[PDB]
């Protein structure tokens, strides 16, 4: 029936509250969850976690991971989690600029794939920030 | 002789004989417009030959380049030559490839070519027809030996003769404003099938040489 | 008419083939 | 056998013209 | 009369039965093409070249039926 | 009489069996395109022209049948 | 007599196949379209116009056959 | 005899194939749509109008056959 | 005797094809529906609306054929 | 004599096609149903509601062809 | 005479198609049923319930053709 | 005369079709049952009963056709 | 004469299609079965029993048609 | 006479169809069989028995039509 | 006269179908074999021997149609 | 004569029966190879030469039927 | 008169129908084989031996039909 | 007056029906070839030979139809 949302990162856990509505992006797309989804495991890409606990759907950023949507539990294992409002939009946008500049510089294969990674994660930080 | 094809094939062979002297006419180490196409087509012969024939590709460079560039110039005489007004009571004036005999000639040429290579370079007594891998594979020998030349020819010949007829079958009803994408697709695929006969010739030589 | 349009477009095609090949010979010269 | 006759004709034709073009 | 009705039904039937393939052919080709275009922003032109190559190659097939239908329609040496 | 009874069935089945095939392929190609469009927001305008031109290539097979049908219906020489 | 008699069967079979083909075409297209909407919720304004233009280019593919059917009903310069 | 008897079989075939094609089309389209509603359980606002317009543009191909059926049953210019 | 003979077979084949198509149509639609609602019953009763609407639109194609079959059966304007 | 000879073929083919289509239809739908029932047992009873409703919708498809066949057999005004 | 001769081929195609359709229907339904069974080793009887509901609803299609076949063969009204 | 011939042809076609359809039905069913036996070993007793019950549901289909042929062959009430 | 030729052609068609169906069915059955036996090499003896059971289930369907055919051939009640 | 022609065409179609069914049958079965043998290297001493018994069960499905061909061509009571 | 003619066309259709069925069958079998090769080259004997035996089973299929065609052509007992 | 009519029927249907196969073939081939050009853009030529050689091999298939049609139409050794 | 006609239509039909099956079988075997090379490209000779032997087998599948057609063309026991 | 007609019908139909199998099998084989090529570019020099040899074996099945049709064209024994 009721679930629990506990995101957890390689150092600690940054959520343990029992929420109603999580909707996170995945490599395949997006999946939405409401209490007692069927047993499921979903690889989650670098996409915002707009968590609609009843009154407040606040934006949370995460930078790649995995999920497990089994009975009465939603564990979110990500490298790092950030609530969207935490990051300032001005410096977020300036870092979006520096990320696009990094991909512009990055003609090499190694540097260019890592810069594409950094680019996407920086852009999602912007999108988390001003929302 | 079969005149309706031979008469126009004569002037196409004249175009060929002139392109034979195009070599010795202008020497350019860096060939500008036009002759760079000649060097690129020589490179194309290098590509297909080194890719499919194998080692003795260069004395077979002539035998592959002749059919390749001849299907090229015969596509030219078939479609791109302006021939609306000219009228012959002997038959249609389309291309050298209007007759079955040119394509069966290219067929027998390629056949005796790989037969020559497989008899000289390998043993005279037996070649790839001899049943070495599994001694009950004589139907494979019979079938492949019997099917390679004629249908090898038919692959090119069908499309080329088909378009050579289709152009006038179209103009007989509607003037040239409609058949022009048909001319486009034909000038597109007629050189591809030239490449195809070339690469299949090359593959048969490689079979004989292996 | 359409014969002329076809000839002009085929002239353009000869030109694009020739100039790509000229670029290749420019590589060889460099 | 008229079509094999024309086949052998064009065979020799390509033989000669092939060689004389495509050596030099 | 008899042979003319035969020629006009053959004119209809040639295109009718020669038409059925190129539709799903172009469909599958362009579908995997556009999925690849979505998979990478770079290769779209190298996609479109080979795609229109195969599309004209395909159109030739139905044009064959169109011209044989035109021949059975007007220019038929039997009617 | 008999000839005009033949040409009408000919043109009807010609347009129908020219419509069936493209009627299969267009849905496939356009569906793969509208699946791939939501993936990357940049390549949308690129994919638009490719899809429209390919669907016009497919509509070519049915406008061919329409030309056949109009020459069988209105500009009929046999009847 | 027989011309109009064959006209009706022609119209029927024609509109039938014209309904058959692009039917399943629109099916697969619309399905993968709404699925593209299902993955990214933002894809709505992106995909709406493209989807409807795909369905329109499918609509014309069968409207050719419908026009031929209705003409072979009414616009009959033979009977 | 031949007119009134031959026509109605054609009308039946018209509406029948008009249900043949759009039936399976609409089926797979609505199925992928409803699986989309099941994947994203709140995209319903974007899903409703899209799915209904797709079902309508599927029903058009059968409404065409219905129109020809009524034009064959009541408003026949031939009988 | 022949008119009422042909209209009978007309109505029979009409309802036959009409019941053919939306059979697999509703089949695949409700199948995707229920598998998605089973793996995720979060929006069950809210999907059920779109489910019944989809089935209504899919029964439209057979109710058209059924009413035209009944008009061929009882209210024959020709015989 | 001839009307009663024509009624039987319409009835038989109608019922045959009517059992062909929605048979595999309901097969697919109820198959995905029971397949998803295992994924979440607790809701299978309320899912069975969608199941019974959609299966009634589908069996209507067959009942339509059936009542057409029964009208062709028993209550025909042309016999 | 001719009527009783012609009725039996219609009833035969009726029973044949009626046996075909629900064949593949029940096949895929029970297949995905035993798939759900191998998924959940415990809920097998609760699966069996909806399974037998589906199987009976699919067999109804064929019992309809069978009652029509019996009413045409043994309890024939017209002969 | 014609009664016997048409009756025996009806029996042959009925049995041929009714042994085609449930064939592929049974095949898909048994295949999914054995693949379910594989991945989940401890279900065997439950698997056997449910599989045989559904298989008998599929057997009733061709039992219908076989006994219909036996009736039209042996106990012909018309000849 | 007519009843004899009708008997033999009915037997031929019946055995033809009755041999068609079970071929495809038991083929996909054995395919998915050996797939399962690769995925669980431990219970091969228990796989064997249910396998041979379903295979006899299938062969009964061929036996039905072959009995009908041999009765049309040798023990004929219509000649 | 036709007593010969009907039986001989019956035999021809019978053997053709008895081939065409078990063709795809044995094909998919042996394909998954060799896939299983390759996937599990220990299992080859076990897979062969099950595969070949299934193969013989499938060969029976065509020897039925073959003995039908023999008993129709040579051992015909009707000649 | 007509008898040898019908025996000829029977042989022709028979060998045609006996080609078709075993063709796709052998192809699927060899395809899944050359797919399963991928896991180890050292199982090549266990693959090739089993596949060759099964394709002998599958060539018996087409040789059935071929010997039936020979029995119709050369050892024609009825003409 | 009638030879003209049947020969013209052949000249119509030959290309139509030819053009279907290489349709689906070219479709799948072009789609896959263009997805490959999308995946590895630098391998464009190493994909393109092979795709083109296969494409011409498919053009030969359809051109066999086109050549038969043209040699039937103009250079007819019968008429 | 009729004997030559039927013999020659069978002679065409035999080889025409002959190449349907193996024409897909060889293709799918070659495709799975070449996908098998992508992992281990040195065992390409291993895969090639199996594929070549099975291609000889699959070429027999159509060469037997060609044998029937040639024995119908030139080695005729009837005329 | 009839022998040439049947011969030419057979020649058209054979060269039409020859391209069915290989026309789609070649697309399958070449698509799965160019996919392994795009997957690993290095083995392509090996892959091209295998796929062209498959193309040869498959072009054979259309060579056969063209050869039989051309034999009916020029070296026709029964006219």
């Amino acid at each position: 029936m009721t679930l629990n949302l506990c995101v957890l990162t390689p150092n600690r856990s940054i959520w343990n509250s029992e929420v109603k509505e999580i909707i996170l992006s995945t490599n395949s797309g997006q999946i939405g969850v409401l209490p007692n989804h069927a047993p499921t495991a979903t690889a989650v890409d670098i996409g915002i976690l707009r968590i609609r606990l009843n009154d407040q759907w606040l934006t949370l950023a995460l930078m790649g991971g995995f999920a497990r949507i089994g009975n009465n539990e939603i564990t979110i294992l990500v490298n790092d989690a950030e609530r969207g409002s935490d990051i300032d939009p001005q410096e977020a946008q300036q870092t979006l600029e520096i990320a696009e500049a990094n991909l512009r510089k990055a003609e090499g294969k190694r540097q260019k794939i890592e810069a594409n990674l950094a680019l996407r994660r920086a852009r999602t930080r912007v999108e988390a920030s001003n929302t | 002789i079969h005149g309706q094809v031979l008469i126009t094939s004569w002037v196409v062979i004249a175009i060929l004989l002139g392109s034979a002297a195009i070599a010795v006419r202008s020497p350019q180490t860096i060939p500008t417009g036009g002759q760079n196409f000649f060097e690129y087509v020589l490179e194309f012969i290098r590509d297909v030959s080194k890719t499919q024939i194998g080692e003795e590709y260069r004395p077979w460079v002539p035998f592959i380049g002749t059919m390749f560039l001849f299907i090229f110039v015969s596509n030219w005489s078939g479609a791109l030559l302006p021939w609306k007004i000219i009228q012959l009571p002997h038959g249609e004036l389309a291309a050298p490839t209007n007759d079955i005999n040119t394509t069966v000639a290219l067929a027998l040429l390629t056949s005796v070519a790989y037969f020559y290579a497989g008899l000289t370079k390998k043993g005279l007594g037996y070649f790839g027809k001899y049943i070495q891998p599994t001694p009950i594979l004589l139907p494979i020998n019979i079938l492949e030996d019997f099917t390679k030349p004629l249908s090898l020819s038919f692959r090119l010949f069908g499309n080329i003769l088909a378009d050579e007829l289709v152009v006038v079958v179209l103009v007989s009803l509607v003037p040239l404003v409609v058949p022009i994408p048909v001319m486009f697709l034909g000038l597109f695929t007629s050189g591809i099938q030239a490449l195809i006969f070339a690469t299949l010739a090359a593959a048969y030589i490689g079979e004989s040489l292996e | 008419n359409l014969s002329v349009v076809l000839g002009v477009l085929i002239f353009f095609g000869k030109g694009v083939l020739s100039d790509l090949l000229d670029n290749r010979k420019q590589r060889i010269l460099n | 056998l008229t079509l094999p006759i024309i086949m052998a004709e064009f065979l020799f034709l390509m033989f000669a013209l092939d060689k004389i073009y495509y050596t030099p | 009369p008899l042979i003319a009705a035969a020629s006009v039904i053959a004119a209809g039937l040639a295109v009718g039965l020669a038409s059925i393939g190129p539709g799903v052919g172009q469909g599958t080709a362009a579908g995997q093409a556009v999925e690849g275009i979505a998979r990478q922003p770079e290769a779209e032109g190298k996609i479109r070249g080979t795609l229109l190559l195969s599309l004209a190659f395909m159109e030739a097939l139905t044009i064959y039926g169109l011209v044989v239908a035109l021949a059975l329609l007007f220019a038929n040496p039997f009617v």
